[PDB]
């Protein structure tokens, strides 16, 4: 039929895959719970980077003034999950 | 058949080709043709022969009306409103029997136009005439009227036009 | 209302208004359905010049192309019977002029 | 034909003494009846004109005004009791007397053999009116709009009079059929040309004419649904009705008497089809669509041609009920959320989608859809006018456009886009509703089936 | 027909697809090519075009610049 | 069950379109009105039996 | 009788029936989809025979079936013109039509 | 640098191209936080009675209410005979009808003209 | 008549050569096949326009259908681009769109070559406007421009779609329909054309290089 | 195409009219002209109903090839050789139409040159 | 869309969308994905070569300027996402969402299939109806005299509190309805 039943462990398990391919970041020092601003040493731009990087991932475009906030992997997930109304 | 007068409405003779076939492959259309005419024709005919032997059964008729000659708008004195009025239903009845003629003559030059195909241009050149003659003779009784038409107007009408035509005549003769 | 956030959460997503603000004046000529006013990548009246001067080179090189027509170095068409006389018309009470073809 | 007319008058007790539950039961049932009765009249024939006695006649021209006025009256029966279930008793029978004293006013009206007859009739239909737009209306411009609806009429109309006595006392009848059978052309004198506008002034007012129109959006905006009905359906028509009857003697001075109402006509036309573009009043798009609608009929008439007759009738029928079923569909979502603003409520085809196919078939309807006899009597006009004149084609071109436009827009403002989020009290429709559209749209389709019954006598 | 999803990898091929799509190919091609074998005269054209300029005045019949 | 589409949907309408116009439509004149058929050197006209004269000695261009 | 004008009309009143059919328990199924599919097919392999009998012999026809109603000089009726251009596009666009409708089974089968 | 960029009344300029906006003053500042503060205001009233359980009907929106009375009923008081008015009344209610006039008037003139000299091709004109 | 096709034809093969939206390549195409037809019956050809309407038919709208499979396969995505390699993730919708864009352009011996060849020869010997033709000439040229945009954007290089690959077009349905329209426009061309009468007088004397000037001009 | 460059840059005096054309006699040049001829009559022209552009001298081949057509309806791919004639007799009447456009220009520039000739010489 | 906009952007949020912007725009232009890695680098080096200006007139006036480059060299066509404002499926399941309110007008026959669905609407009901009042305190309080100057709203803090105002944000009708 059509696309399966997004679920948030796939948007989990997609958003720290797209992340570790990332160079600037390390895949063992990353976790879900990781920030970007003080955890990984990054600033606006790679932010940026890695909002768009994520668009790309799952095909739509995340408003400027909702991208700003995300600052975690977790956000991200949750972010995806309400705008997909994904509950499982 | 017979329901209509083949006089009114006339036809060519209907000449067409018997069929020479030059290969030795079947034609698709003669067996299509006769699938057709078993499968449907027969059906038919047969439930038309039970409804015609119905109809035979009961059988009655219906006339044609028959309208007597009353005189006309010229012979009717000024404010004598019978007169006037019998005259102007009489008219009003020679106004659609000249409408139903004019359809007629329409009928037989479509008609003809389709069946010429490709020669209609020259063929139909006979009926092409009469609808020509006939829309004029209807032109120089009828058009113009306008609403609110009547005896009263088209005898004026009439009269200006031969009027005008006696003036035109009394003019060339002096030439 | 083109112009206007779409991003927003407006109290009406499809009109682009909120409850309580002021309307404008022209509002069902602007409802988006309707006359746009939101910015091109073109200036305007550079797209009308653009647009005006290919409309107008068009219609004079097609008035030269018809003045300057483009043809084949042959003859008319040659018809047999005094050019289809009968067959364009008719008119057989006529005796028409002969027309007659030659070989070359 | 008092076999129609009595049980009318027959329906007035019966109403005032019927029990105070099975008023708008029994005011229906005997209302279909007398329409059905009616129904008889269309057998007309091709010659002259019914006859009946010395002082009422029907011809090809009023039969189905006739038929359409007593198919109307149950029609604004079901639209009316919605909205008047607070009512008393008395009130609700003194209401459903109006409508039935209009509906007999119209009846005599239509079939009058006299002019002065005719004119008092005509005149007499103004109170019944009056009383239901002025009392049953639903806001304070109601008053203001009788004021306008009625002296409007009446200073054109008051001249008419004096012209009809004058003519009596000069010919010295005003029955129509020694009218027309003792026609007489009219000279070219001050006198003669005071005489025609005193003749057709009443009805220009009437149609109306652009310009003497402004009467028309206040009536049909401030009266209650079933006012609005028989304002645009029925009341309307008079005015054609009345100027297709005194063009008799108003020969040959039409001629060149027609261009300035002729060209009021046309660009009027245009105007109002603009207008229409921009209306935050529902109502009201409905009401200049009617303007424009008469415009036409009123071209029509004047050009003077039985193509033009013809397409006027036709066209007079059709507007009648695509106006009628057009304002009781503004009438459901006025009933639904209490307001008239058009961008109010939107989306509605996701919450009511058999309504929202009403409110189709009767937009395709107004903008003339083949084979639909609006089209067909817009497109003889058009030929009619055509052959007055090449250049017409332009002008009615441009409202064959422009009518459409503003048409399939109030489709798209009320049934598509989104619903509005806060309005919650849109339940689902009645069979009531359901019930008169069906009513308002099949006879239409029945009629384009049979097209020949409303063309008039000049078919 | 169960298809399931990829996630950077090629998509999963049946054989028909490809069968089918190699044999229309290949008929195309298979008819082009028959088609030119057998009328070529519909691309090369038909008949010589004559040059005008090889024409004598002797059939033509101009006369020689003297009447 | 099977073909029962075929006979509901095809042969009525069929059956009822071909009494429609053999024994109404055809009732009156210029209702169906076909161009007439070609004719061809060497041909014979079915009703009359006539035969149509060759054509005029070709000059055989060969 | 001449079966060129039965099948001709045959293939425009057959397309018809799925519309009638709107209002029954047919509609209100997931079968509509096929049931109109095959009504069109079946269609475009009646229209197949009039494009073979014109192609034979070159038939064309006219056929004025129904009087509409008339004016003072001028009739209207109902009629069909089935000259070459009419039995050409017409079992062409039912083909397209036919092939289009299979698409959309599966293209529009969440809708 | 690059060429200019010129709005129009239907293409009007970005926000991002205003120069207005690249200079800003502590008062605009505060003009911009009293817009906010009052659209605030507004959404913050229409969402009390948006989400409001026993609330059934249609929320009655002002600003809907003055723009139909502005564009409807509040014309004419508001109206004075200015000769702006006047001539823009005169031109637009008056020329298209005179030369509407002129043009028929003209078109029929020369038709009759020709109708009385016997040259018009009325051949199958029957109907009209 | 000959002049708004020739103006039509071309304007819209121009807009076509720049679109993204694949859908909107397929209708400028359509609208410059419309200018063509007009422009054939500016000539007083118009049984090769209708002709021309029967043979296009079959190939505009199996063109539409291979553009909508790829968009129903890629999640409703119809920008070029972002679609990449589908010359072997698509083999039977490239198979297909290869050969409508081959018939499209006047291939020789398939569908679309019985109509537009004729056509383009028609307008070469006929006395008509000399724009008109250049026009006619350079559109038929931007044809074959806006089809190897499809091919080359759509079907060849690398994969531009989002990761999550959902290409599967292994459905009966979609397979016959396309497959009823393929083998119409491989085969309806020769079919029809060898079953008309003719109703048209032929060229059958020209230059040799006027004769090519089609192939030469969408080769070019 | 050149004869198009010829009429619209060079001397358009010699360069022949295609809507006027001929201008000159057509036994101007020639002593004796055979008239051409016609093998099919008009009303068996007229009975085949070809068309009002397809009657030109060529229309007996035409009437065989569509004779053959409706004798080989099942089979159509049996009318070739009279196709073939058919498609021959036309470019025939294209071979003289060539003709007759060369004999209309070099007679135009023969005759132009001649009477500038004359008129140098009588100017002498 | 979620999120409450402030009254106006910092520089750094404007240097931040433009960013966003050049970058897609360059991938409109640049098709191919290396390409565009290669001229998304060399535009990062550039955005960040005046990272350190320390002069804001300097620093607006770049921006000025960068914004100017971008109107002038924009794509005409830029790329969107299907569901974006400019999308081919931006609004596109609108007409397949119906409010929850509509459920209440259900004939009884209707509701007789779905009895634990429309238990469970029966609970979500009594638990807005309870919850309101202490919604409207909560905001009261709350909010500062001179009304509210933000678009924000608090979320809950007592013991069974909810959210003030979430009704019609919770119960959305889907985001693929039918
Ligand atoms: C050729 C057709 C043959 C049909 C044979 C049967 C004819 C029966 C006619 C009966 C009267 C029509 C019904 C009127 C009320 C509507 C019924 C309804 O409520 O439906 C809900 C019901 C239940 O659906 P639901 O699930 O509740 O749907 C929810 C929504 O409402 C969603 O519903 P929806 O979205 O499905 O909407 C319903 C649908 C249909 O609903 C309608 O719109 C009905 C009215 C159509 C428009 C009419 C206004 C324009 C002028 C047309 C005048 C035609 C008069 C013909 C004579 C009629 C005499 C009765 O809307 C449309 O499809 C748009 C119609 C556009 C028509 C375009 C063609 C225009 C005319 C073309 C020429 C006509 C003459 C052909 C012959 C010419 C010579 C060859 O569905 C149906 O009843 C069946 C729908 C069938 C649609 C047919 C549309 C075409 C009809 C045209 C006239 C037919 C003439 C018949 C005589 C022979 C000719
Ligand atoms: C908002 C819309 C309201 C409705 C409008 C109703 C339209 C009514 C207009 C009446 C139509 C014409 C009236 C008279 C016919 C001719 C008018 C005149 O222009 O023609 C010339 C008239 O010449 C001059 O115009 C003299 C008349 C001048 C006095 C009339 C006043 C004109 C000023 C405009 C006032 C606006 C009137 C409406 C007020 C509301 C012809 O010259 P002449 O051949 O000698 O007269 C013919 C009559 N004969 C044969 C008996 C001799
Ligand atoms: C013959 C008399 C009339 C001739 C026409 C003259 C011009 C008519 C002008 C009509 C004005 C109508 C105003 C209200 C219409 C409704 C509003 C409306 O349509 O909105 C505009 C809407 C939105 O624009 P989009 O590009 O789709 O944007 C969508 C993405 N955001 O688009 C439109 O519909 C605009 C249509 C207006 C076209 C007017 C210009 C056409 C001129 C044609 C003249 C050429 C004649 C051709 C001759 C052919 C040779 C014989
Ligand atoms: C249902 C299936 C019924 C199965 C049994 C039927 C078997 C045969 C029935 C034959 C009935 C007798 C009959 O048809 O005779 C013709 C009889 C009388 O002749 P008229 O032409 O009407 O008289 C002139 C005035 N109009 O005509 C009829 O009554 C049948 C008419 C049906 C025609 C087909 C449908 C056409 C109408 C559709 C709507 C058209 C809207 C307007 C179209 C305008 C076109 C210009
Ligand atoms: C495809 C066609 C379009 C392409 C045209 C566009 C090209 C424009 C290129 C030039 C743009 C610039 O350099 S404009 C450079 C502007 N200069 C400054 O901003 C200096 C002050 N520094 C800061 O504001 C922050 O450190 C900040 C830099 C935001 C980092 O933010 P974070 O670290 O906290 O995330």
């Amino acid at each position: 039929s059509d696309a399966p039943p997004l679920t948030l462990e796939a948007i989990k398990d997609r958003v720290l895959y797209v992340l570790k391919l990332y160079d600037k970041i390390d895949p063992e020092k990353l976790s879900v719970n990781s920030h970007f601003m003080k955890d990984l040493g990054l600033d606006s731009l790679d932010q940026v980077e890695i909002i768009m990087a994520m668009e790309d991932e799952f095909g739509f475009e995340i408003p400027d003034i909702d991208a700003e906030k995300l600052m975690c992997p977790q956000e991200i997930v949750d972010y995806i999950a309400d705008k997909k109304d994904v509950y499982e | 058949p017979d329901s209509w007068d083949k006089d009114v409405y006339p036809e060519p003779p209907r000449r067409t080709p018997a069929p020479a076939p030059q290969t030795s492959l079947p034609n698709p259309v003669t067996y299509l043709t006769k699938i057709f005419d078993l499968l449907v024709d027969r059906p038919v005919t047969l439930a038309r022969e039970f409804i015609e032997q119905q109809h035979a059964k009961n059988r009655y008729y219906y006339y044609h009306r028959e309208f007597r000659r009353v005189p006309d708008i010229t012979e009717c004195e000024e404010k004598d409103i019978l007169c006037m009025f019998e005259a102007e239903m009489q008219w009003r009845r020679d106004y659609k029997v000249d409408q139903e003629i004019v359809n007629i003559i329409q009928e037989r030059l479509k008609a003809c136009q389709q069946r010429e195909g490709e020669s209609y241009r020259q063929n139909c050149a006979k009926e092409l005439e009469q609808f020509t003659q006939v829309s004029k003779a209807f032109q120089d009784r009828y058009s113009d009227l306008g609403a609110h038409y009547s005896a009263r107007k088209c005898l004026a009408k009439q009269k200006q036009r031969m009027l005008a035509e006696r003036k035109a005549a009394k003019e060339a003769a002096a030439a | 209302q083109q112009e206007r956030d779409p991003w927003y959460d407006w109290d009406h997503p499809d009109l682009r208004l909120n409850w309580g603000e002021p309307i404008h004046w022209d509002l069902d000529m602007y409802i988006r359905n309707r006359v746009d006013t939101s910015p091109t990548p073109v200036s305007w009246n550079t797209m009308c010049k653009h647009l005006f001067g290919f409309v107008a080179f068009m219609l004079f090189m097609f008035w030269v192309g018809e003045i300057y027509p483009s043809y084949q170095p042959v003859g008319p068409k040659q018809y047999p019977y005094n050019d289809l006389y009968l067959e364009r018309g008719g008119d057989p009470t006529k005796e028409p002029e002969p027309v007659v073809h030659y070989e070359i | 034909m008092l076999k129609i007319i009595i049980p009318t008058t027959m329906l007035l007790p019966m109403t005032w003494m019927s029990k105070h539950n099975m008023i708008w039961i029994n005011a229906t049932v005997h209302s279909l009846l007398i329409s059905l009765i009616s129904l008889s009249l269309l057998n007309q024939l091709g010659e002259n004109s019914l006859n009946f006695s010395l002082t009422f006649f029907s011809d090809s021209l009023s039969a189905p005004l006739l038929v359409l006025t007593t198919w109307l009256l149950p029609l604004m029966l079901m639209a009316s009791q919605s909205h008047l279930s607070k009512e008393t008793t008395t009130r609700k029978k003194l209401y459903i007397t109006m409508l039935i004293l209009l509906q007999l006013f119209l009846i005599m009206t239509f079939t009058a053999t006299e002019l002065i007859l005719f004119y008092i009739l005509f005149e007499a239909t103004l109170v019944p009116t009056l009383i239901i737009i002025t009392r049953w209306g639903n806001q304070t411009e109601r008053l203001n709009a009788g004021l306008y609806f009625l002296f409007y009429t009446l200073a054109g109309s008051l001249p008419l009079l004096v012209a009809l006595v004058y003519i009596q006392n000069t010919t010295g009848s005003l029955n129509f059929l020694i009218i027309h059978y003792w026609s007489h052309p009219l000279s070219n004198s001050w006198s003669n040309i005071f005489m025609w506008l005193a003749c057709i002034m009443a009805f220009m007012v009437k149609m109306p004419l652009y310009g003497l129109h402004l009467w028309l959006p206040k009536a049909h905006v401030e009266a209650p649904i079933a006012g609005s009905m028989v304002l645009a359906a029925v009341l309307l028509k008079l005015g054609g009705y009345g100027m297709m009857r005194i063009t008799t003697i108003l020969n040959p001075l039409t001629n060149y008497m027609a261009y300035p109402f002729l060209m009021l006509s046309m660009w009027g036309m245009i105007m109002t089809s603009s207008i229409c573009l921009r209306q935050t009043d529902l109502k009201s798009l409905i009401a200049y669509s009617s303007v424009s609608h008469m415009a036409l009929v009123i071209v029509a008439i004047m050009i003077q041609t039985p193509w033009s007759f013809m397409g006027a009738t036709a066209l007079m029928i059709a507007h009648g009920l695509t106006s009628s079923m057009l304002f009781c569909l503004a009438n459901t979502n006025y009933e639904r959320v209490h307001s008239r603003t058009m961008i109010l409520a939107r989306g509605l085809q996701t919450l009511l989608p058999l309504m929202a196919t009403w409110w189709l078939v009767a937009s395709l309807t107004n903008l003339a859809l083949p084979p639909s006899i609006n089209l067909i009597g817009e497109l003889f006009i058009i030929t009619a006018s055509f052959s007055w004149s090449n250049i017409t084609i332009i002008l009615m071109g441009m409202n064959m456009m422009i009518t459409a436009l503003y048409s399939l827009y109030m489709l798209i403002t009320t049934q598509r886009g989104k619903y509005t989020h806060h309005i919650n009290n849109i339940k689902p429709s009645f069979t009531r509703e359901n019930a008169l559209m069906a009513l308002h749209i099949l006879p239409l389709l029945l009629l384009t089936l049979n097209p020949k019954m409303i063309l008039g006598p000049l078919y | 027909v169960h298809i399931e999803p990829r996630y950077r990898q090629f998509p999963q091929l049946t054989r028909s697809q490809l069968i089918q799509a190699e044999f229309f190919s290949a008929t195309m091609w298979f008819w082009i090519l028959w088609r030119f074998w057998h009328d070529s005269d519909a691309v090369l054209g038909h008949f010589p075009y004559p040059d005008p300029s090889q024409w004598t005045d002797e059939e033509l019949g101009i006369l020689p610049d003297d009447e | 069950r099977h073909s029962i589409f075929a006979v509901t949907h095809v042969l009525i309408p069929v059956w009822i379109i071909h009494y429609y116009l053999k024994y109404h439509v055809t009732a009156k004149p210029y209702t169906v009105v076909e161009r007439k058929p070609r004719i061809f050197p060497g041909d014979t006209i079915l009703e009359t039996g006539e035969v149509i004269p060759l054509m005029k000695e070709f000059p055989d261009q060969h | 009788m001449n079966p060129f004008a039965s099948l001709t009309l045959t293939t425009l009143t057959i397309l018809t029936i799925p519309i009638m059919m709107s209002n029954s328990n047919i509609y209100k199924t997931n079968l509509y989809p096929n049931y109109v599919k095959t009504t069109v097919s079946y269609a475009f392999t009646l229209s197949l025979v009039p494009l073979l009998m014109f192609m034979h012999t070159g038939q064309e026809m006219i056929i004025s079936n129904w009087h509409w109603m008339t004016l003072q000089t001028v009739e209207l009726s109902l009629s069909f013109k089935m000259d070459y251009f009419s039995v050409m596009f017409i079992p062409v666009a039912l083909f397209v039509t036919w092939s289009i409708m299979e698409f959309s089974m599966w293209y529009m089968h969440s809708d | 640098s690059f060429p200019k960029y010129k709005p129009s009344r239907l293409a009007t300029l970005p926000a991002t191209l205003d120069p207005a906006e690249y200079d800003i003053s502590p008062e605009t500042r505060k003009a911009q936080a009293e817009r906010l503060a009052i659209r605030s205001r507004l959404k913050r009233e229409y969402l009390l009675q948006y989400n409001d359980p026993n609330r059934l009907g249609v929320i009655e929106d002002p600003a809907l209410i003055r723009w139909t009375y502005a564009r409807s009923a509040n014309i004419y008081p508001n109206f004075r005979p200015t000769p702006k008015t006047s001539l823009l009344g005169a031109l637009f209610g008056i020329g298209p009808l005179f030369f509407w006039y002129y043009v028929f008037k003209t078109d029929r003139d020369k038709k009759e003209k020709l109708i009385q000299e016997g040259k018009l091709d009325q051949t199958f004109n029957i109907s009209y | 008549t000959l002049c708004l096709g020739a103006i039509t034809t071309l304007f819209t093969a121009l807009c076509a050569i720049t679109q993204n939206d694949i859908k909107k390549i397929v209708a400028f195409s359509t609208s410059s096949q419309l200018g063509l037809m007009m422009v054939t019956i500016g000539i007083n050809q118009p049984h090769l326009a209708f002709l021309h309407i029967c043979m296009h038919a079959f190939f505009k709208a199996m063109l539409f259908m291979c553009s909508g499979s790829i968009i129903h396969s890629l999640n409703d995505e119809q920008d070029i681009r972002k679609m990449g390699g589908l010359y072997k993730a698509m083999p039977f919708t490239t198979t297909a769109l290869i050969i409508g864009s081959l018939a499209l352009t006047g291939m020789p011996y398939l569908t679309g070559f019985y109509s537009k060849d004729l056509i383009i020869e028609a307008v070469n010997m006929s006395y008509t406007n000399a724009w008109a033709l250049l026009m006619t000439l350079i559109a038929t040229s931007l044809t074959a421009a806006y089809s190897t945009r499809i091919i080359f954007f759509a079907f060849l290089g690398k994969p531009r779609f989002p990761p999550l690959v959902l290409i599967n077009e292994n459905n009966p349905l979609l397979i016959n329909s396309i497959k009823r329209l393929l083998i119409g426009s491989i085969f309806a061309g020769f079919i029809i054309s060898n079953n008309i009468p003719p109703m048209t007088v032929p060229n059958t004397t020209m230059p040799l290089y006027m004769k090519m000037t089609a192939l030469i001009v969408t080769i070019m | 195409g050149a004869h198009l460059a010829r009429r619209y840059l060079g001397d358009a005096s010699k360069e022949p009219d295609p809507l006027r054309m001929p201008t000159f006699p057509p036994d101007y040049g020639f002593p004796e002209r055979k008239e051409r001829e016609m093998v099919a009559t008009q009303q068996e022209m007229n009975d085949a109903q070809l068309m009002l552009q397809q009657r030109d001298y060529c229309a007996h081949y035409l009437i065989q090839l569509l004779k053959c057509k409706r004798d080989s309806f099942p089979n159509f791919l049996a009318c070739k050789h009279e196709q073939h004639d058919w498609d021959y007799c036309e470019h025939l009447d294209y071979v003289k139409r060539m003709k007759e456009f060369e004999r209309e220009r070099r007679l135009l520039q023969r005759k132009k040159r001649r009477e500038q000739r004359e008129a140098e010489m009588a100017r002498g | 869309a979620f999120s409450a906009p402030a009254a106006y952007l910092t520089h750094q949020q404007k240097v931040l969308r433009l960013y966003k912007r050049a970058l897609r725009h360059l991938e409109s232009w640049c098709v191919h994905r290396d390409k565009y890695r290669y001229f998304a680098c060399l535009m990062r080096a550039r955005f960040d070569e005046h990272k350190n200006e320390k002069d804001m007139v300097k620093a607006t006036q770049l921006l000025r300027q960068a914004e100017e480059e971008f109107w002038y060299g924009q794509h005409p066509q830029p790329y969107i996402f299907p569901e974006s404002p400019g999308g081919t499926s931006y609004e596109r399941y609108e007409c397949y969402k119906v409010p929850e309110w509509c459920l209440d007008d259900w004939h009884p026959s209707e509701k007789a299939m779905y009895p634990d669905y429309f238990a469970k609407r029966e609970q979500w009901k009594r638990l807005r109806r309870e919850s309101w009042e202490r919604e409207v305190k909560q905001l009261q309080e709350e909010t500062p005299p001179g009304g509210p100057r933000t678009e924000a709203l608090p979320p809950a803090r007592k013991e069974g509190d909810l959210p003030p105002l979430w009704w019609h944000i919770v119960t959305r009708p889907r985001e693929r309805p039918m």
